[PDB]
């Protein structure tokens, strides 16, 4: 727990479209005014390499809210999955010039993932 | 166990509420608390002035809002208390006089509506009317009753209104 | 989140007129199952079998 | 209708908006039973005191004044009337205690004795009881003379059929 | 029958705006009186038939 | 005041809500797997999809009778609200009525009806005394060794004098011999007061 | 609309104002000789 | 098979309550708008009736 978030965590639960009416929707929201982890991960910049820098791995229990304050090419993709080692198909949202690469492949990966 | 009542003091002034744990002991709760014959009511303090009856709360109690603006407790007043001077050679012989005019509210009638006992119950279907026939007589009653209802609601229009023949100009 | 958006969401509406509205009942929740059971007193002669 | 179980809770929302029509309808109950107690006995804005003489012509109200010698400060009529008449339901209280109607009902007492009909209808004007009742009489035909001729044997019998009230409300 | 959305009524131009994620509609009491077909952009108002 | 109407207000809103919930009522499952009928008949066969179609209707009708009920009880309060008002119209208006708090607070005077949205409004003209003052009263005088009782009226004295005035407006006038009558002498009345009648 | 239909009341506002306006000018130019 | 048969009894019982309570309260409006009356007519003044 580093920060607050006030009244963001809000999407649109369906498709129907609703005008000037107020719904009620039971589904997997963000609580106003609740814990958001600041995560920070600078530890390694500038150069290449470095295949070992230091960050945990973040379960996923039901649904997770991604904000970022990334400026030019930070964040470039997620990694998804359950065990993460050739045991379970993953899910690669890499970030990338005029496309996004998205697969569901099934491979092992490294306890510090990054693009090089 | 028990009920909870939020009493908020309208929106358009304050977003200060209290609640009100109806049955509740204050002891069972998990900010002045404060025990009424009511219930438990946590957001207000009860003062020792007794006004008139704005919010009501339960067994007497009501609430308010008046003054640092907050929500206060109190036991509402009935009137003031009035003292008349009776005497066996006295009397009060009134030598001015007001005309007021009053108004009240009485509805006379209501929406007329009437139903379908087959567009309602099955819709756009024609297996579903062939069993809704089989499955008791419910459908020609209610439609009766509903037109009773519009019968009953013109009849008090034309009996409340419609008192005189002549149309006076 | 706060009683007054419970009231909010009751009403179901964004402005809360003034006067007392019942949202929802309280409960205190229940815990220690005491799965409380009389003396083991008569118990089986499986001394005398082996 | 779900006792203690989590699983009926899921199940009891699939049947639409059956348990909320109820509990409005159980408020607007509430509400209907308060807005009676309100209309029925708070029907004036001054609340009249006795004076603290109750020499009325000769009439004696002790029966249904309020006595103040006890900590309820009630007509014993009252107290004879109030002393012969949970798994998920809860008994709301009224709005109005006890308290609050008999003081009601004391005020309206008042205002009937010391004004007559004057106090609801405007202000409460002063009237001697004697010619309260005098006024009271020429509206069925009777002159007011009988009553200046037999006011001890009209306070008499008013006495003695207030004082059987009690018995006959009792046995 | 929109992908799905079966039923019954009279298909009229609408004057309201969708936006780009959204096909379909509903009313005050959860009853569609609007799709966009998934063929051209083009706005349509269900009216009940008569 | 916005409040003035809410009786009016009452007796639409109820409506409107009752019909809101008649019509969302119908999407809530009553023991089946959907509420869509096309969508159980197809995912489903005939002797199965009978099954989840008798309990749909049975729930269906059930909300009806509930909604039938509803409007039969709020019907009974409409009739007698709509009874009241005709018995206010053909007493008020109609005419002068003498019944305290029907014709408005007050001594009733007159009334003039106004329509309303499925209601009716009166405009209740009640006579307010005010200023009023004390004096002192006397059941009656005694001057000629006889007794004189006011006919209509009220014996009251400012002080000096002893005049008689009306019951609910200080008329002062000089008590004659054609505003009282005599009834018996001075020997049985308590509080009779000596004073000279005008003949 | 899916099955409700609201009929409209048999007197109209009109009606129920020409009413009102007959029975205010027979209580203003009559009094209450109107009504008996 | 069988929760869903036992909400519905008692809802079913539920609302019988209701609808027993509000004919019950019909009269009780009934009675307690006579009594109003009374109350005003008889004690407020001296009514011919």
């Amino acid at each position: 727990s580093y920060t607050n978030s006030f009244t963001r965590g809000v999407y649109y639960p369906d498709k129907v479209f609703r005008s000037s009416v107020l719904h009620s929707t039971q589904d997997l929201f963000l609580p106003f005014f609740s814990n958001v982890t600041w995560f920070h991960a600078i530890h390694v910049s500038g150069t290449n390499g470095t295949k070992r820098f230091d960050n945990p791995v973040l379960p996923f229990n039901d649904g997770v809210y991604f904000a970022s304050t990334e400026k030019s090419n930070i964040i470039r993709g997620w990694i998804f999955g359950t065990t993460l080692d050739s045991k379970t198909q993953s899910l690669l949202i890499v970030n990338n010039a005029t496309n996004v690469v998205i697969k569901v492949c099934e491979f092992q990966f490294c306890n510090d993932p990054f693009l090089d | 166990f028990g009920g909870v009542s939020v009493i908020t003091p309208g929106t358009n002034t304050s977003n200060q509420v209290a609640v009100l744990y109806q049955g509740v002991n204050c002891t069972e709760v998990p900010s002045n608390v404060f025990q009424t014959r009511a219930g438990c009511l946590i957001g207000a303090e009860y003062v020792n002035n007794s006004y008139e009856c704005d919010i009501p709360i339960g067994a007497g109690i009501c609430a308010s809002y008046q003054t640092s603006q907050s929500i206060i407790a109190y036991t509402m007043s009935l009137g003031a208390e009035n003292s008349v001077a009776y005497s066996n050679n006295s009397i009060a012989i009134p030598t001015n006089f007001t005309i007021s005019v009053t108004t009240e509210i009485l509805p006379v009638s209501m929406t007329k509506t009437s139903v379908d006992c087959t567009m309602y119950i099955c819709g756009d279907s024609t297996e579903c009317s062939n069993l809704l026939l089989q499955y008791g007589s419910f459908c020609t009653q209610l439609k009766r009753a509903l037109t009773g209802i519009a019968v009953e609601q013109d009849k008090n229009t034309q009996e409340v209104f419609a008192q005189v023949k002549q149309i006076y100009k | 989140l706060d009683p007054l958006s419970e009231t909010k969401c009751t009403l179901k509406s964004f402005t809360v007129e003034k006067g007392i509205y019942q949202t929802s009942n309280f409960r205190v929740q229940p815990t220690e199952s005491i799965v409380r059971f009389p003396n083991i007193t008569n118990l089986c002669p499986f001394h005398e079998v082996f | 209708i779900c006792g203690d179980s989590t699983e009926c809770s899921n199940l009891l929302l699939q049947y639409g908006s059956f348990c909320t029509q109820l509990k409005r309808a159980l408020t607007g109950i509430a509400v209907e039973q308060d807005k009676n107690t309100q209309e029925v006995f708070a029907q004036v804005k001054q609340i009249y005191k006795t004076p603290p003489i109750k020499y009325f012509g000769g009439f004696n109200f002790s029966q249904i004044l309020p006595d103040p010698s006890k900590p309820s400060k009630r007509s014993p009529i009252e107290d004879l009337l109030f002393n012969k008449v949970f798994n998920g339901l809860t008994v709301l209280p009224p709005l109005l205690t006890d308290e609050m109607i008999a003081q009601y009902t004391s005020a309206l007492l008042a205002g009937t004795i010391t004004s007559g009909w004057t106090f609801g209808a405007g202000p409460a004007l002063q009237i001697p009881f004697p010619m309260q009742m005098a006024y009271r009489f020429n509206g069925i035909g009777v002159t007011q003379n009988v009553l200046y001729e037999n006011q001890k044997l009209i306070a008499n019998q008013f006495n003695s059929a207030i004082g059987k009230i009690q018995d006959s409300l009792s046995s | 029958n929109f992908n799905g959305l079966t039923g019954t009524g009279v298909l009229t131009e609408s004057n309201k705006k969708f936006l780009p994620f959204q096909q379909f509609g509903r009313d005050i009491a959860d009853t569609t009186d609007a799709v966009r077909d998934p063929q051209t952009l083009e706005i349509l108002d269900i009216t009940p038939c008569s | 005041t916005p409040s003035a109407l809410g009786k009016l207000q009452d007796v639409v809103n109820h409506n409107a809500q009752a019909l809101n919930t008649l019509v969302k009522q119908l999407s809530s499952k009553f023991g089946a797997i959907s509420s869509v009928l096309n969508d159980i008949l197809s995912r489903l066969d005939p002797p199965e999809a009978e099954v989840q179609i008798d309990r749909l209707i049975t729930g269906r009708l059930q909300s009806l009778q509930t909604y039938v009920t509803q409007q039969l009880i709020r019907a009974a309060e409409i009739r007698a609200s709509a009874n009241l008002a005709a018995t206010k119209m053909s007493e008020c208006v109609l005419g002068q009525s003498k019944r305290v708090d029907f014709c408005g607070k007050g001594y009733h005077l007159m009334s003039f009806p106004q329509s309303a949205p499925h209601g009716v409004v009166f405009l209740h003209v009640t006579y307010v005394p005010a200023q009023e003052k004390n004096f002192t009263t006397a059941p009656a005088i005694c001057h000629d060794g006889k007794a004189h009782f006011p006919r209509e009226g009220v014996f009251v004295s400012n002080g000096t004098h002893w005049f008689v005035t009306q019951r609910n407006f200080y008329e002062p006038q000089i008590i004659t011999t054609d505003n009282t009558f005599v009834s018996g002498n001075c020997d049985v009345v308590i509080g009779i007061v000596n004073n000279t009648v005008y003949d």
